[PDB]
């Protein structure tokens, strides 16, 4: 949802490289959420995300 | 487009029945004009004693071609074909067509009349060059083996085609346009044969490839199996005369593809074809 | 940002009015991802108030004499009737233009959120709902490139050398760690990559890097601003008591490494390529551009490669062959 | 390979009129530089007999005697002799391979079959291929025949290499589809040969399948024919140096004619308290040093080179006809069209006695300055070169005509002419006649326009 | 280490989300009823409906303004993959064939390709000679370079934003509509300089006739043979005549910046190609207005890189230097908290 | 190229102009498209032809 | 098929025309036919023929060598080109077959 | 597809769009058949270069596709690329005389002689120079004279070729006069000279022993004007044994393919055939593509 | 593995323990020869680092 | 990657650090500490 790459599209290699960069960054950063961050603002931003 | 031709004369009903039998054939036209008389119709405005064949083939290039659509009792609907869409023609030529034949248009050789042959391209090409070499032989016909070559040169072999092409020379006299055509061929041959020896030197002072080497080898084979400091204006006259008498041979060296044919009616009296012209 | 934009020209006091007469001063648009930052960051300046927007388009009709002068002189003068009346009447100031008397007399409320920035009231507007499930990308996702640049393999001087980081790092005293030849960078992810000289080989051995023909061609356009008898004629050279003028390459060596780039230098206009020695010389009593190559790297000038730099280079070479203690 | 076989068959074609036998040649970096080889336009070569005249001109005598006539309107003989000298040379075939190579390796990469007596590893920096046909008048051949080479770059320059045919056919005659048989037979030997001056050597090839091998010519080298062929080559070289002799005796004549009080014809500030006995002594010491360093590349030879051109003689007649006319009449100036020598290109010999370095060819644009301005000598860039201030120089100036100035430092000059009447005419042309441009690839058709870039068949790029 | 020290340049295209603000009735839009034209096919009938918009500006000056607000990703790899010089000049081979083959084997390029002639370079807009890579996990890439002298004083030339030529060639600095003055400012050397008070800083890169001015300027590239399709980062700095053509009054160079000086790169290929009349995406290039570049975090040794990574926020802005080792820190922290906030 | 007489002689409409910068600075830096700056009084706006 | 395919172009142009070519190699004593499908951006036939002359010189010298080595035999042709139509840059899919190929069957234009 | 749009950089005043509506059903060469082009790739000025060659212009003009101009709308101009065999109207600008039933092709603009230089769309640094639409006899004459003038100018000094060119560069057709500005020796010109030499020598090999001596037999028999005119240059150059007619047929077939390959070096493809012409000769209808 | 491998940048970040990329998601879809060229052939460099 | 040192001193330093000391990566001469890319030894265990 960060970049509009919906189900009717083709993919250049640069697009897939950006998709993989976001995959690795968000599987690393927000894997275990509630065991790390106990502040209500970030959890609210995550839930509306 | 649409072409209307009429008749100021009077038309018999038997001739009406004769005319509607020519329902879809080709008629040449000197200018694409919407109304036209029937004295411009067909080839009867160009027949004489002296023109013969090369004038007719050179004249049918700059004329346009139509197809008859329908026949009324006093005006004939002539429909000019367009490129791409397919049409229906009738075989008025003695040749019978097959599928895939590229069709060519040719004047027929063998107080007003309507007369053109629609021959496929290879037969048209071979009778063109046959009439050409039969005009090349036409000055020395007193001998017998060249007369046997002429008699072999008359008849062509094709599927249901035993044709007797007429003699181009008549009363030991060739017609003047065939005379200019064969003269143009003889002079382009001679001018080539003596100017390539000078110009292969006058060109190979630049970057020379091996094609120039094999060219000069072929020329020395020619010059030894047969047998330079020229004035500029005579050289210019040589080259320009070469190219301008070459220029009046474009009608004979090419073949204007006119029709590409499709599936054929039985008895080969009509055929569906595309007008590629 | 809001107080830097000037106001408009068309006086339109009625349209886009909120309740209690608080007029709308502007409009802010962006993507939804910035609005989710701003509206969550600014929770004390956001209300869901309704504004009385116009309901119909501003239908503007053409006068007939406008059409006549349009056919005749290829131009339109808008509201020709008011111009014609006020010209021959005498007053030189019109009530309104042609566009303020069009686009009114229809009011319909709609609930779009506003913001308040010091008497200025700006309509905030996310534009996601026009572009979701749509083949075209947003114009508001503008692409901007930046030009980064960095040096590799440099040489800081030794007479001004120092360490502002002593407690943090400590390197072993090998020559390979006291003279730079590599450079480390950052990727998209925080991973330390490495550039060195070997990776630049798809550039460094091209023939255009060694071809000075357009260099010489543009240098000459600027222009200037018998061994047999020699062994006996060596003292014949010195009978004449004249001096020889100092050549240009020798004049490149009396400059220190820190002022060779200054404007006080003269011979910088002959320093054009690291692989050659472009110079002016005398031939047929005419200054000619003598394009000559350097063969070894020792022919580089002092200000461009000092002596101690070559000492450190040969120290690295002695390190590379396992000879850093010399016999 | 590309030109050798073709010009071999071409000389077989044209052997009947002029019995020219091919000499298949290759050159190297000793002949010319790489830059000179990349832009070599075309090659000229000349057959000249043992008597030493030509192969283009008349057999007995010519209209090229009556030595010089010292004129401006004809100024050699007119342009008929220029047409003759154009008809002497021939334009032989030509091909450049600007890439380093080994020659026997390259003929192995082609279809040619190489076998020498002993393997000679030849390795040069590029290759240019050229064939020459020396013309045997009868079937027999004279050993003291000599050749000429001309290498033309598109600027208009030329280099002349000359040598006898004796060194070309020394060892060879003592030991002695067509394109498919020519590769199968191939070469027999490779031979290097210097010129007559030993300044450049070059290599020749010898194919066994050439038609030279079946002609059965006869070869003789008589010593009195060699004695006269060097004498004809003596006068060909001497046309440059005895002209320098003709300048020097002119100076000694006019100085004895004047008496030693020579005037000023050049603008220089002077100083009276400076001694002049030191200046006169440096005239004599430096004047001989110019003769010690005389060369074909000199100002007085460059003064003649525009005069030996095609449209030089008729334009020179147009110059005096514009001068030698009446003053414009009062009826002329009101209704006739508008009627047209600002600065001229002079060439200069700069000698210097302090360092014995003498500069031979110098472009000088000189013009009359105002307020009784004698003469002032600027450069191409208005530099006002200022060598003639110094005490160390002496300078000689020539005009596009045969007018001549020998200038002392301080701008004091000796005004005289150039006499060439002792020089004959046919050797005056063939050394340095200005040859005309012949159209080739990349040349404009009409005479002169914005010319495009050079062809430059080079090795830095691909051929394409 | 050889006897020089190259600096690199690169362009990194970013995806930003720019917020826009405008005053009320800053523009009047004029529209009309839609107009229908009928195109005919065999079975379908494509109707082309057209509606015309005239957008008349209203205010005196810039009534509307924007600011680059929120980045979310980068597109290039931000890497060190050097520009393939053996495809931007596919004609230049070495003179000897065998040392050329040895160089091709020592490098990565395999064979020299023949350049296209005039007709085929007309009928095909570019070359695209480089082959797109198989696995692209990081994005596209570009890295050109300038050969510099190893005594380039980095302390005032590399820690601050600067022009990589050596001479500050920003065109606003000269008087507008002056041709001799800008050429004196960016080519000559018997005068001082802007932004540094020496004559030059890279004498193999400033004046005419360097390797830079024959290597990246499009005029001398056009005199030789080059590939017009490949994008270079140096083309905005070394195309001198475009910058001399850009010398105007400053409102006009603002209009030239935001309208006509918008560079474009194709984004669906693995390398950085120049578009063929780019109407898909116009990449806003702000560095062309200033003729400088930004310093990026480069570290000589791994230990100083590690002590840069170990610290907290604000560590990338500092610039520590060891004896011969040195850390040049970035002027704006877009490596500290860009990927942190993603 | 522009009819500057018709700008003077026609009945204008009145607005409060609010430039961002000074108006002569925007004129001398040619922000606008067509300019007719002069000084004093010009009789050019009278010769109606 | 991939073996009959060739070009002298990096195959990225929009209007990639196609041209069926056939050669007649006489390097062996018998006729050796080499059939090739040739795509190209260049559409005009004359300059394409100049390109084919610049690319296929071995067949030209083999043809004239067949002429000078066997004067009794008549040479048939040297090379025949016939257009078939055109495609796009994206219409290729590596056997490389074409998805949308508008046919334009013209005529056998020969060359020597 | 067919309808392509070209936008502009400068603004449009009334006179410029008036000159555009003067160019309805004109003809402009476009490269690559792009769907959207700028006005810099419009026309021919992006490729024109004096002292570069007429032959390279004549080459690369023929490779660009052709279109017509109609339906100007403002900051865009519509170009409709024609299809094969359809009837379109064409407005010429090159002042050559047109007649009905006549074929047309396209040559780069050779300057007319007064140097009229009518750009007919004014801008600062770019002009819309138009391609000439020239009937096939004049254009074939231009091609033949360009080839002849290219062939004669090899290995010649400037004077004789200048004396032949100052006559040869001029040409008339229905009371007109033309010259040729940039006739230089080019690589395409030299490779066409090479093709002409190879093909014409192949004609020289493929002549029978009777068609070389036919003209001598006519000069023996008759004496006509063209006979004497051919025989004059022919003498400046200077019973049948076996008649196997199939060998003469094969020799003439080889000679026919060689004369077609020789004739193709000057004769282009016909790209327009007229149908009717207006008597003021400013527009005519044509049935072909571009 | 080898005891000389690049410790400073291959082991501290998340990497594939084999050594090449093998992500199968920067490689083109349904292209097996490009897949084995990107995963095995050492003439082609690693895409990850 | 998971936190593995090679000597015991470098382990004892990261058991005396303040906060996020596992997430660093510091190296001695031949001994080294591979870092920790996700705080698994201060999230699961600290919540206990």
């Amino acid at each position: 949802v960060e970049n509009a790459t919906l189900a009717r599209q083709a993919l250049n290699r640069i697009q897939r490289s950006n998709i993989l960069q976001s995959f690795k960054a968000k599987m690393l950063a927000t894997l275990f959420l509630l065991n790390r961050t106990r502040d209500r603002d970030y959890v609210l931003k995550f839930l509306t995300r | 487009a649409n072409i209307f031709c009429t008749f100021d004369h009077k038309l018999s009903i038997a001739d009406v029945g004769k005319l509607t039998k020519l329902v879809a054939a080709v008629v040449p036209i000197p200018q694409r004009l919407h109304l036209i008389k029937h004295y411009q119709l067909g080839l009867h405005q160009f027949v004489d004693h002296t023109r013969g064949y090369v004038r007719l083939r050179g004249l049918l290039r700059n004329m346009t071609l139509t197809l008859m659509r329908r026949v009324e009792g006093n005006q004939i609907l002539l429909h000019v074909p367009t490129h791409g869409l397919l049409y229906t023609v009738l075989n008025t030529g003695p040749v019978t067509w097959e599928k895939g034949d590229a069709l060519c248009v040719l004047p027929p050789l063998f107080q007003w009349e309507l007369v053109p042959w629609i021959v496929p391209m290879p037969l048209a090409l071979e009778i063109n060059q046959r009439l050409l070499i039969m005009g090349l032989f036409s000055l020395d016909r007193s001998y017998e083996e060249v007369k046997a070559a002429v008699q072999q040169l008359q008849t062509i072999t094709f599927r249901d085609a035993t044709f007797t092409i007429p003699d181009p020379v008549i009363d030991q006299h060739l017609l003047i346009d065939m005379k200019t055509a064969c003269l143009s061929m003889s002079m382009v041959a001679n001018l080539a044969s003596e100017l390539t020896m000078t110009y292969v030197r006058k060109l190979a002072l630049e970057d020379s490839s091996m094609l120039l080497v094999k060219c000069q080898e072929l020329l020395m084979r020619l010059d030894r199996e047969r047998s330079q400091h020229v004035s500029p204006d005579d050289e210019i006259a040589r080259l320009s005369a070469l190219f301008v008498m070459l220029r009046q041979l474009d009608d004979l060296i090419r073949e204007q593809v006119v029709f590409t044919v499709c599936d054929v009616s039985p008895d080969n009296k009509s055929a569906t074809c595309i007008f590629k012209g | 940002l809001a107080e830097a934009a000037t106001d408009s020209i068309l006086d339109n006091p009625t349209t886009y009015t909120t309740s209690s007469g608080a007029k709308i001063s502007g409009v802010m648009v962006s993507t939804a991802n910035v609005m989710q930052i701003i509206m969550s960051l600014l929770s004390s300046h956001i209300t869901k108030e309704t504004v009385s927007a116009p309901a119909t388009y501003g239908n503007f009709v053409l006068s007939p004499e406008n059409a006549v002068t349009a056919i005749s002189y290829h131009s339109i003068l808008a509201d020709f009737n008011s111009y014609k009346a006020h010209l021959t009447s005498g007053q030189p100031h019109l009530p309104n233009d042609s566009l303020s008397q069009a686009g009114a007399h229809s009011l319909t409320p709609l609930s779009m959120d506003v913001i308040r920035l010091g008497e200025k009231t700006v309509i905030m507007e996310n534009l996601r709902r026009v572009y979701k499930n749509t083949d075209t990308k947003d114009p508001l996702e503008r692409n901007v490139d930046l030009t980064f640049f960095f040096p590799v393999g440099l040489y800081l001087p030794e007479d001004r050398g120092y360490t502002t980081v002593e407690s943090k790092v400590k390197l072993n005293d090998t020559v390979r760690n006291a003279l730079p030849t590599t450079a480390y960078l950052l990727n998209r992810d925080r991973a330390v990559q490495k550039i060195d000289f070997v990776d630049a080989l798809k550039t460094l051995c091209h023939p255009v890097l060694h071809e000075p023909a357009p260099c010489l061609q543009t240098f000459t356009e600027r222009g200037p601003p018998p061994m047999g008898g020699a062994a006996r004629r060596i003292p014949h050279f010195y009978r004449v008591r004249r001096e020889v003028p100092r050549t240009v390459n020798e004049m490149k060596q009396d400059f220190v490494v820190t002022d060779f780039y200054k404007v006080g230098n003269i011979t910088l206009y002959t320093e054009l390529h690291p692989f050659f020695d472009f110079t002016h010389c005398q031939e047929n009593s005419e200054t000619v551009a003598l394009c000559t190559p350097r063969i070894v790297i020792g022919n580089l000038p002092d200000g461009l490669a000092p002596g101690p730099f070559h000492e450190l280079r040969t120290w690295e070479i002695m390190e590379h062959m396992r000879l850093r203690p010399p016999p | 390979m590309e030109t050798h076989l073709y010009s071999d068959l071409a000389f077989e074609a044209r052997f009947a009129d002029d019995e020219q036998l091919p000499l298949h040649l290759v050159l190297d970096q000793e002949v010319l530089s790489n830059e000179e080889a990349e832009t070599l336009r075309y090659v000229y070569y000349r057959n000249v007999d043992s008597a030493g005249r030509s192969t283009g001109r008349a057999p007995g005598g010519d209209e090229d005697d009556a030595p010089a006539s010292d004129d401006a309107e004809d100024a050699v003989g007119g342009d008929r002799a220029f047409d003759r000298e154009r008809r002497t040379w021939q334009r032989a075939c030509f091909r450049v391979l600007p890439r380093p190579l080994e020659l026997l390796d390259y003929l192995r990469q082609s279809g040619l079959t190489v076998t020498l007596e002993k393997e000679q590893r030849v390795r040069m920096f590029y290759a240019v291929f050229t064939t020459l046909g020396l013309r045997c008048p009868d079937n027999r051949l004279s050993g003291a025949q000599t050749l000429h080479l001309r290498l033309v770059w598109p600027d208009g320059s030329y280099r002349d290499w000359e040598f006898l045919a004796r060194d070309l056919l020394r060892e060879e005659m003592e030991a002695n589809a067509r394109t498919d048989e020519w590769k199968g037979a191939g070469v027999s030997r490779l031979r290097e040969v210097w010129d007559v001056q030993h300044r450049v050597r070059l290599r020749v090839l010898w194919y066994v399948n050439s038609f030279w091998r079946s002609r059965e010519l006869s070869y003789d080298d008589h010593e009195v024919e060699l004695y006269r062929a060097l004498d004809a080559y003596r006068a060909r070289i001497a046309v440059e140096y005895v002209l320098i002799r003709a300048v020097r005796d002119e100076i000694y004549a006019v100085l004895r004619r004047d008496g030693g009080a020579l005037p000023q014809r050049f603008a220089c500030h002077v100083s009276r308290n400076m001694s002049w006995r030191v200046v006169w002594e440096l005239c004599r010491h430096a004047l001989a040093l110019w003769m010690d360093w005389a060369d074909v590349r000199s100002c007085i030879i460059k003064a003649l080179t525009p005069r030996l051109s095609r449209g030089a003689a008729a334009a020179a007649q147009r110059a005096r006809r514009q001068r030698e006319r009446s003053a414009p009449k009062p009826q002329e100036l009101l209704f006739g069209p508008r009627n047209e020598p600002a600065e001229q290109t002079w060439y200069a010999d700069v000698v210097r006695c302090v360092r014995a370095q003498v500069d031979l060819g110098v472009e000088v644009r000189a013009a009359r300055c105002p307020r009784t301005g004698l003469w002032i000598v600027r450069d191409r860039r208005g530099r006002l070169r200022r060598w003639l201030s110094q005490p160390e120089v002496c300078v000689l100036y020539v005009t596009p005509d045969l007018d001549f100035y020998w200038v002392l430092p301080g701008g004091f000059a000796v005004s005289s002419r150039v006499t060439l009447h002792g020089l004959a005419q046919r050797a005056l042309r063939d050394r340095f006649q200005n040859f005309e441009a012949v159209l080739a690839r990349g040349m404009h058709v009409e005479a002169g326009r914005q010319e495009p870039e050079t062809p430059r068949v080079s090795g830095r790029r691909l051929p394409f | 280490h050889p006897g020089f020290a190259l600096t690199a340049v690169r362009t990194d295209t970013f995806e930003v989300d720019m917020l826009l603000y405008s005053g009320k009735s800053c523009t009047s839009v004029i529209i009309n009823n839609p107009i229908v034209t009928k195109e005919e096919r065999d079975i379908s009938t494509t109707y082309h409906v057209t509606q015309n918009i005239n957008t008349v500006d209203m205010g005196l000056g810039y009534t509307s303004n924007t600011c680059v607000a929120y980045v979310n990703r980068v597109r290039t790899d931000m890497g060190v993959r050097v520009q393939d010089l053996f495809r931007v000049f596919p004609m230049n081979v070495y003179r000897h064939d065998e040392v050329d083959r040895w160089i091709r084997h020592a490098a990565g390029v395999e064979r020299p390709q023949l350049l296209d002639t005039e007709t085929i370079s007309m009928l095909t807009f570019g070359s695209m000679s480089e082959r797109n890579a198989a696995a692209t996990v990081h994005g596209q890439k570009a890295a050109c370079e300038l050969i510099l002298t190893p005594v380039t004083m980095d302390v005032n030339y590399f820690k601050i934003p600067n022009n990589p030529r050596g001479r500050a060639s920003c065109m606003l600095a000269v008087d507008p509509y002056d041709t001799e003055a800008a050429t004196k400012a960016i080519y000559d050397h018997r005068e001082a300089d802007a932004q540094t008070f020496a004559a030059t800083h890279n004498p193999w890169a400033s004046q005419a006739g360097c390797l830079s001015d024959v290597l990246y300027n499009t005029r001398h590239r056009e005199r030789l043979g080059y590939n017009s399709k490949f994008y270079s980062p140096c083309a905005q700095y070394f195309n001198t005549e475009e910058i001399i053509a850009a010398n105007k009054t400053l409102f006009k160079t603002i209009d030239e910046y935001l309208l006509r000086a918008k560079d474009c790169i194709r984004g669906d290929t693995d390398t950085q190609y120049v578009c063929v009349e780019g109407t898909e995406q116009l990449i806003e290039n702000p560095c062309r207005l200033t003729q400088e570049a930004l310093p990026i975090l480069s570290t000589t040794t791994l230990a100083l890189m590690e002590t840069k990574l170990k610290g907290g926020a604000g560590a990338f802005a500092t610039s520590e230097t060891h004896f011969g080792n040195y850390v040049v820190g970035e002027i704006i922290p877009l490596q500290q908290s860009m990927l942190f906030n993603s | 190229m522009e009819n500057w007489s018709a700008l003077e002689l026609l009945p204008k409409v009145g607005i409060p102009t609010d430039f961002l910068t000074h108006v002569k600075t925007s004129a001398g830096e040619e922000m606008f498209e067509a300019l007719r700056i002069y000084y004093g009084d010009d009789p050019e706006r009278y010769n109606i032809h | 098929p991939k073996d009959m395919y060739l070009t002298w172009e990096e195959t990225r142009g929009r209007l990639q025309y196609v041209y069926l070519i056939i050669v007649y190699d006489y390097d062996g004593p018998e006729t050796r036919p080499g059939i090739y499908v040739l795509t190209s951006s260049i559409a005009h036939w004359q300059t394409l023929v100049d390109v084919a002359r610049g690319k296929f010189a071995r067949e030209r010298c083999s043809f004239v060598n067949r002429r000078i080595t066997r004067p009794r035999q008549i040479p048939l042709c040297t090379g025949v080109i016939q257009k078939l139509g055109w495609c796009l840059a994206d219409d290729i899919h590596t056997v490389v077959r074409l998805d949308n190929f508008s046919v334009e069957l013209g005529d056998f234009r020969e060359f020597v």
